[PDB]
RNA sequence: AGAGGGCGUGAAACCGUUAAGAGGUAAACGGGUGGGGUCCGCGCAGUCCGCCCGGAGGAUUCAACCCGGCGGCGGGUCCGGCCGUGUCGGCGGCCCGGCGGAUCUUUCCCGCGCGGGGGACCGUCCCCCGACCGGCGACCGGCCGCCGCCGGGCGCAUUUCCA
RNA sequence: ACCCACCCGACCCGUCUUGAAACACGGACCAAGGAGUCUAACACGUGCGCGAGUCGGGGGCUCGCACGAAAGCCGCCGUGG
RNA sequence: GGAGCGUCGGGCCCAUACCCGGCCGUCGCCGGCAGUCGAGAGUGGACGGGAGCGGCGGGGGCGGCGCGCGCGCGCGCCCGCCCCCGGAGCCCCGCGGACGCUACGCCGCGACGAGUAGGAGGGCCGCUGCGGUGAGCCUUGAAGCCUAGGGCGCGGGCCCGGG
């Protein structure tokens, strides 16, 4: 299921990251990126990431599909928002919220999807 | 629904306030009792005095029920009796204090336990120094500071001791609850003396300070606390 | 300084099994929840018992499993064993029975399965009874083990049946001084 | 202007000095590091007065502030531009660092992707 | 010396073993070839029976 | 794994677990088993009785052949026959009453301890006890011998 | 050759020179400081900003709201079908299924009382529709509620960026 | 963190010992090497699989061996412990 | 006319000893957290009938089994509503429920901390080689070495800056 595969990653995986006493995790869909139960995207049947855009302009938003299991090239769905930045924290903020997509993650996509809002900008004079 | 539910929730917040309050005039009254009975002995006993001597007699004064010890001498070199018996007083460190009620198995181990001890007979202030600025009850085994009249009415709930005024009336008039007044006090860490000891290692009819200071223990309980 | 003795301090109870099986953790974790929760003391023991070693859960056997739950009182009735359930090949009749346990042996789950019972795992007795109501919990022979008979009081030595260490026992390897009382001494 | 922490508490240490090695003033085999004295009869193991002193678990400093850089942050090991995305969500208590065996030529990509993801670099101004 | 309660082993290593020990590193080797001289039988005679009488 | 042993945690320790009195020497109170009726004397006494002597006669040329006799108890002797043969048993309006060859599943005396279901046997054994032949007849079976 | 024929890198013990400090209780060390140096981090003020709100300067578009399409979440009388488990029905596959048996039959066959292949029996694994309990995260096609994305209508008290 | 100055403390480490700074022993200094290992028999505790059974030793069948002298399997799945 | 001797009185000095406070570690807490109102703890609510400012007519006990921050509150008009938190808006939300959850984790109290011979545990201390793993590092400079530089860890040691 999902805590008996939790029992299996959490220790030996290629994404896990020691090193100088923090431990994270390296992963895809991975936000906040802990090495924790919450924060995993892998596992869960409800997966919620945050990317920055290929072009450079804009986030893109992974939802895990649950439609089908062992099935990694349709298990997920990109979108992408370029917007004037307070639709995009609210439009993030409905697909976590109206859809019951695993509250948890909620708040912590919408710090990653502003600190990438800040990413892509021009940050010096 | 939801309106008797809020009802409700506002019924069970009034019938704690007014619960809460029927405690403390509880409380409250309990105390006035107890300044009304201290000022009753300590009138009784000037008058039992005075009749005696108005005629050709002596009144005798009861030999106090309450002691408290403290155990003087440190732990280095101790024998194993002595140890024993200090170890059953509760008396483990340097500087502690304990109040012990009195019959003959106290007696003669307070006397076979002498020279590591200052032990006297104490006073009501001495007491409330003790009990509200020590105050120290063990509650799950936790030396837990007597910051609310609570943990006292948790503890004690069962044996008719609930506040602090009921602990030190029951310490002080020792009577059938005092076993468990002085296993729920902890015993009680008091400092150095404050203006030096005068001898350490002598009685105190030879000009030590160990052995029986039964009138006398107030002004080390003053210099301790 | 204060006089502790300092040897009793640290109790040398189980606090985590020191087995790295992930099933066998995931059913610590979900007792660990009953036992800091529910009120009942049965999820307590099941959590202690799921702490210790597998030479200290003994195997339960199928016949005594029969016999402790033919009781009077137990119809309707579980049974919860912590360790190992086996099989007697020496019981005839075997009843409905509903046994809790790790692990079932072949021959024991195809009797119970064919006797018409049902095996339940932890995961599912936690479902069906949560507070562990309508169970009995059972244990197998703790000395019964062959290490035990070897302990206690010493051979060589009056009022003692130890069996003593043997590479092999026959004629010439013991019953003779000590054992003899033609030669010098018995005990 | 630079990168503030998040929190900025007063990191106070027990002891500053190092725990050097007894009799390493004399002997230049005895190094600095540490060994406890296991002598029978050792004035530094029994603990006389007035001599080096042995490192009890007494000197360790405060939960919050262990592992802790005089900036406020603390440090991070990073490789290549990839492990600069791991603290992205943690730049305001933790800070990047590069390796020594990282050359030149990716170092500045390095600078500038912690710079676009606001991140502290302990050394951006080191080879060039 | 043997001290508290065990077994009263005589071990059989009072001669020369560690010059005759017999390492049986070979035997993988010889399994196969057992295996091509048996297959080489069974080859030399071609319709008889490869085990034998 | 000398990670895990012993011997990497009394590194910087002098004696080496071994005792700063006394040494670890080679060899303090002989190679072996040695000193018996001495020194030892009391470790030999407490914990290994019967060691010191000669009791019972001597046979020479002993085999296994000849004292090989392997037993079942009456308690496991349906284990030996599939669960078919007393399926099929108590029926047939006949006292059905099948045959255990015990030499065929490997034993060869049968002996009586345990309960036996109350169904008729023909048990043919080459040795009996007296008390499983008893339980037998007291089920009504028969015991059969067999050379 | 700052790799020069015992020459890849070239540590420590030891020696020479330069610079700095010091020097009559042998030298050296621990705790606490002070002073002088070599470097590091600022700084021609570093007051660092991250949000929300008010005001005077600007500005491209769009959100509010509708239309069309795509994708996703949740679900009802469980809407219709596959799929899926627990029981019941046809004992139906049992010969249009193999295996195993210390249950019978040599009413049979073959190779000569035996072995194999048949015949019943038992145990183990499957076919068709219908009902109930959990439709069970093992899948869809319609329906409803909601969310996100694209293209238009949305001309400016709304909307968002620089100071 | 380099050096110097002051106040207080401060006898040279390891070992035999009841007791070492010892007029007890080893010891100029530095670099490298350097001392509880391996097999068998046991005993106890722990981890895992199966369970009145368990184990395949040895051998045989598959691949010509890069990985391999690995792995898989056995009316030998029990001759035997 | 003690800085000597004997009996003494005030004040004063400090040990790692005692008290209070800060930090670290160990041990104990039937310890708390997979998500809730609840602090001497001694309930909530459908459902049928009468209907009510009435309510359970119990110890100068000095109190918990009970009363005046409501229980018929308010609105429309004697009768009815007495409503849902996609939001009563609250020191508690029985409607889903972290910022706090590597549950081998996090957090909250209480006590304790000497040590040879010895025993046990943890090392994100160190060396060498191997199976995986880092879309790892590297002639735009690897290992090694030196360092009067910046540091971290109680410590074993480690990460950078310069040559
Ligand atoms: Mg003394
Ligand atoms: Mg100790
Ligand atoms: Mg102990
Ligand atoms: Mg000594
Ligand atoms: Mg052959
Ligand atoms: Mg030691
Ligand atoms: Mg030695
Ligand atoms: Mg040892
Ligand atoms: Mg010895
Ligand atoms: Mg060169
Ligand atoms: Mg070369
Ligand atoms: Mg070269
Ligand atoms: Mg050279
Ligand atoms: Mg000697
Ligand atoms: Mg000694
Ligand atoms: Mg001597
Ligand atoms: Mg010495
Ligand atoms: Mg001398
Ligand atoms: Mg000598
Ligand atoms: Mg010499
Ligand atoms: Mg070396
Ligand atoms: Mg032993
Ligand atoms: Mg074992
Ligand atoms: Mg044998």
């Amino acid at each position: 299921s999902a805590h008996l595969q939790w029992m299996v990653v959490r220790n030996c995986s290629s994404f896990l990251i020691k090193r100088n006493k923090q431990t994270y995790s390296t992963e895809p869909n991975n936000l906040k990126a802990r090495n924790s139960f919450r924060y995993n995207g892998l596992i869960h049947r409800k997966t919620v990431g945050v990317e920055p855009a290929a072009d450079g302009k804009g986030v893109v938003v992974v939802m895990k599909r649950r439609s089908g299991q062992r099935k990694p090239a349709t298990s997920y769905v990109r979108t992408t928002i370029n917007k004037n930045a307070r639709a995009t924290l609210s439009s993030i903020r409905h697909m976590i919220r109206k859809n019951k997509y695993h509250p948890d993650l909620r708040m912590a996509a919408i710090r990653r999807a502003s600190a990438i809002l800040r990413s892509q900008k021009p940050v010096m004079v | 629904n939801f309106a008797e539910l809020k009802i409700k929730r506002l019924r069970k917040k009034f019938a704690q306030k007014m619960l809460r309050k029927a405690r403390r005039k509880l409380i409250y009254e309990k105390a006035k009792h107890y300044h009304k009975e201290y000022r009753q002995m300590y009138r009784t006993e000037i008058r039992m005095a005075r009749m005696a001597r108005k005629a050709g007699n002596f009144y005798v004064p009861a030999e106090p029920k309450l002691a408290f010890v403290i155990r003087i001498r440190g732990i280095n070199g101790v024998s194993p009796k002595v140890r024993k018996v200090l170890q059953l007083l509760r008396l483990r460190q340097i500087f502690n204090g304990t109040f012990v009620k009195l019959n003959k198995a106290s007696i003669n181990m307070l006397r076979i336990v002498e020279p590591y001890i200052a032990w006297g007979y104490p006073n009501l202030k001495s007491v409330n120094e003790l009990i509200y600025k020590r105050g120290y009850g063990k509650i799950n085994k936790k030396r837990i500071a007597l910051t609310d009249n609570a943990l006292i009415a948790r503890s004690l709930g069962k044996y008719g001791i609930i506040c602090m005024e009921d602990l030190i009336h029951e310490i002080y008039t020792v009577g059938k609850r005092f076993k468990e007044a002085n296993n729920f006090l902890w015993p009680f860490k008091l400092s150095s003396p404050r203006g030096g000891m005068k001898k350490k290692t002598t009685h105190f009819v030879e000009g030590e300070d160990a052995g029986n200071r039964e009138d006398q223990i107030n002004r080390l309980i003053r210099r301790m606390n | 300084g204060v006089d502790i003795r300092h040897n009793k301090d640290r109790k040398v109870r189980r606090k985590e099994p020191k087995s790295q099986d992930i099933y066998l953790r995931l059913l610590v974790k979900l007792y660990r929840f009953l036992a800091r929760r529910t009120n009942s003391t049965f999820n307590q023991v099941v959590l202690k018992r799921l702490f210790m070693s597998r030479t200290n859960r003994p195997p339960l056997s199928l016949s005594r499993m029969i016999r402790k739950m033919k009781l009077p009182g137990r119809e309707g009735k579980t049974a919860v064993v912590v360790g190992t359930i086996t099989d007697d090949v020496r019981v005839q009749e075997v009843p409905k029975l509903k046994v809790c346990a790790l692990r079932v042996s072949s021959r024991a789950r195809s009797r119970i399965l064919k006797a018409g019972g049902k095996i339940l795992t932890f995961d599912q007795l936690a479902l069906d009874s949560p507070k562990g109501c309508g169970t009995v919990l059972l244990s197998g022979p703790r000395k019964g083990r062959e290490v035990y008979r070897h302990f206690g009081k010493a051979p060589g030595t009056p009022h003692s049946h130890t069996k003593p260490y043997v590479r092999s026992k026959g004629r010439k390897f013991e019953r003779a001084r000590g054992r003899r009382a033609s030669r010098g001494y018995k005990n | 202007a630079a990168l503030r922490p998040l929190v900025k508490p007063k990191i106070v240490k027990k002891r500053t000095k190092k725990f050097i090695r007894h009799q390493s003033d004399r002997y230049v085999k005895i190094k600095r590091n540490w060994r406890k004295p296991r002598g029978i009869d050792n004035r530094v193991r029994r603990r006389f007065k007035g001599q080096i002193l042995m490192p009890n678990i007494g000197y360790g400093s405060n939960k919050k502030t262990k592992h802790m850089l005089p900036s406020g942050f603390r440090k991070f090991l990073v490789h290549n531009v990839k492990e600069l995305e791991v603290l992205l969500m943690c730049n305001k208590s933790y800070c990047a660092e590069i390796a020594h065996n990282v050359s030149s030529k990716n170092r500045k990509a390095i600078v500038e992707r912690a710079a676009q993801l606001a991140i502290r670099v302990t050394n951006p101004n080191a080879r060039l | 010396a043997p001290s508290r309660n065990g077994m009263i082993l005589k071990p059989h290593f009072h001669k020369d073993w560690q010059r005759r020990v017999a390492t049986w590193f070979n035997q993988p080797a010889r399994k196969i070839r057992r295996r091509k001289a048996r297959q080489a039988r069974a080859r030399r005679i071609a319709p008889r029976p490869a085990s034998g009488p | 794994p000398s990670r895990l042993r012993k011997t990497r945690k009394l590194r910087g320790h002098v004696s080496h677990g071994h005792g700063r009195i006394g040494k670890h020497r080679k060899h303090p109170g002989g190679r072996g088993n040695a000193g018996g009726m001495h020194h030892h004397r009391i470790n030999f006494d407490k914990y290994h009785p019967g060691y010191f002597g000669k009791v019972g006669m001597r046979h020479y040329h002993l085999k296994r052949n000849q004292s090989f006799c392997p037993t079942v108890n009456l308690d496991k002797l349906w284990t030996l026959v599939s669960e078919q043969t007393r399926v099929n048993a108590a029926k047939n309006k006949t006292g059905a009453a099948p045959i255990i060859d015990v030499v065929r599943s490997g034993y060869y005396k049968v002996l009586g301890k345990g309960k036996l279901p109350k169904q008729p046997v023909i048990v043919k054994a080459k040795f009996f006890s007296r008390r499983a032949e008893e339980k037998i007849k007291g089920v009504g079976g028969a015991c059969v011998l067999v050379a």
